[PDB]
C-alpha cells in the first residue's frame, strides 16, 4: 500500500500537479499519524519532502519537512545515525536561498538537542547545518554551530573565520585579533583544548605564510608560542590557551598585568575565564 | 624586545610542571552546559 502510495505520488510529481501530489500526501500521512502508525507517516512524509526538494518545490518541501519534524516529536524518535541520517538528506536538496531556510534549520536543531543527551544539538548534526547556514548567510549561526561541532567543523570553523579575515583588506593587530581570539575563547568556553590549539596553529600557520610578519618561535617543554613583533595582542591571545590550561591564579594575574590594555579589551571573557579556569568569582 | 623576554620567561614558568590540563584536553561535549559569554560582533559584515 505504502509503496503504491509513494508510485501516485511520484506520478503526480512528473506530471507537474504540485498541489494534488502535495494535498494527497498530507491527507494519507494524517490518517498514519491518527493510527499511530509513525513509521509509515515518517517514511511518506520524509520521501514527500525530498522528492519536492529535487523538483524545486520549496514551499511544499519544506512544508513536508516541517510535518516530518512535529512527528519526529509525536513519535518521540531518539537522534540517532538513522534519524539524523533523513535529515541530512534533505538539507543537502534544500536550495540555501529559501525563504524559511532559517526556520527549517532551527527545527532540526531543536528537535537533536529534545532528543539526545547535547543541550545544544547534535555535533554531527551541527556539521551539516552549519555550512548550509553558511551557504545562506547565516554566518553566526555558522559559527555557533560550528563550535559545537565536529573536528571536521573545527577546520571549516577555521576557513569560515580565515575567508572573513582575508574578504575585510586590514591586517591591523586589532583587526587580526579580532578574529583570532573567537577560536580561543570560543573553545576555551566549551573547553576543548585541543581544538583550541589546533584552530589556533592552522589560523596563524596561514597568516604567516599569507603575510609574512616578523616573528620568532618559542618553544618550551612541548609548548610553542610563536611570538609577532608587531601582533601583540595575537602574542596575548596564545598565552591565555596555556595559562587556562595551568589553571593557577597566578600566572592569570601575571598575564592580565602584563598587558592591561588587552585585558580591559577582553574584561568580560578574561572574567568568564576567571570563574571557569581559576575558580576567580 | 622586552616583550620577547617576558613571552619567553612566562612560558618557560607557566610549563615549568605539567599543565592540570594537557593540549589534548576535551570535555564531552555532551558535558557541556555553558557557552561563556557572547563575543563581541565582528566590526565588519560579511561578504558572501
Ligand atoms: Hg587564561
Amino acid at each position: 500500500k505504502l509503496a503504491k502510495t509513494l508510485q501516485r505520488f511520484e506520478n503526480k510529481i512528473k506530471a507537474g500537479d504540485y498541489y494534488e501530489a502535495h494535498q494527497t500526501l498530507r491527507t494519507i500521512a494524517n490518517r498514519y499519524v491518527r493510527s499511530k502508525s509513525y513509521e509509515h507517516a515518517i517514511e511518506l512524509i520524509s520521501q514527500g519532502a525530498l522528492s519536492f526538494l529535487k523538483a524545486k518545490q520549496g514551499g511544499s518541501g519544506t512544508d513536508l519537512i516541517f510535518y516530518l519534524l512535529e512527528v519526529y516529536d509525536l513519535a518521540e524518535v531518539k537522534v540517532d545515525d538513522i534519524s539524523v541520517a533523513r535529515l541530512v538528506r534533505l538539507i543537502a536538496e534544500l536550495d540555501p536561498s529559501e525563504p524559511n531556510l532559517k526556520d527549517v534549520i532551527t527545527g532540526m536543531n531543536n528537535w537533536s538537542i529534545k532528543f539526545s543527551e547535547y543541550k545544544f544539538g547534535d555535533p554531527y548534526l551541527h556539521n551539516t547545518i552549519g555550512s548550509k547556514l553558511l551557504e545562506g548567510d547565516f554566518v553566526y549561526e555558522a559559527e555557533r554551530y560550528f563550535m559545537l561541532g565536529t573536528h571536521d567543523s573545527m577546520i571549516k570553523y577555521v576557513d569560515l573565520l580565515w575567508d572573513w579575515l582575508c574578504q575585510v583588506d586590514d591586517i591591523e593587530d586589532s583587526t587580526v585579533a579580532e578574529f583570532f581570539s573567537r577560536l580561543v575563547f570560543n573553545y576555551l568556553f566549551i573547553s576543548n583544548i585541543s581544538f583550541a590549539h589546533e584552530s589556533k596553529d592552522i589560523f596563524l600557520e596561514r597568516f604567516i605564510e599569507k603575510f609574512h610578519p616578523k616573528y620568532e618561535k618559542i618553544d618550551k617543554n612541548g609548548y610553542e608560542i610563536v611570538f609577532f613583533e608587531d601582533y601583540s595582542d595575537l602574542n596575548f591571545l596564545q598565552l591565555l590557551l596555556i595559562t587556562c590550561q595551568t589553571k593557577d591564579k597566578s600566572y592569570f594575574l601575571n598575564l592580565k598585568n602584563h598587558y592591561l590594555d588587552f585585558s580591559q579589551a577582553y574584561k568580560s571573557e578574561l572574567e568568564f575565564l576567571g570563574q571557569e579556569y581559576f575558580n576567580i568569582v | 624586545g622586552p616583550e620577547h623576554e617576558f613571552v619567553s620567561k612566562f612560558l618557560t614558568l607557566a610549563t615549568l610542571t605539567e599543565p592540570k590540563l594537557p593540549k589534548s584536553y576535551t570535555k564531552p561535549l555532551k558535558d557541556v552546559t555553558n557557552l561563556g559569554v557572547p563575543l563581541p560582533t565582528l566590526k565588519y559584515k560579511y561578504k558572501q
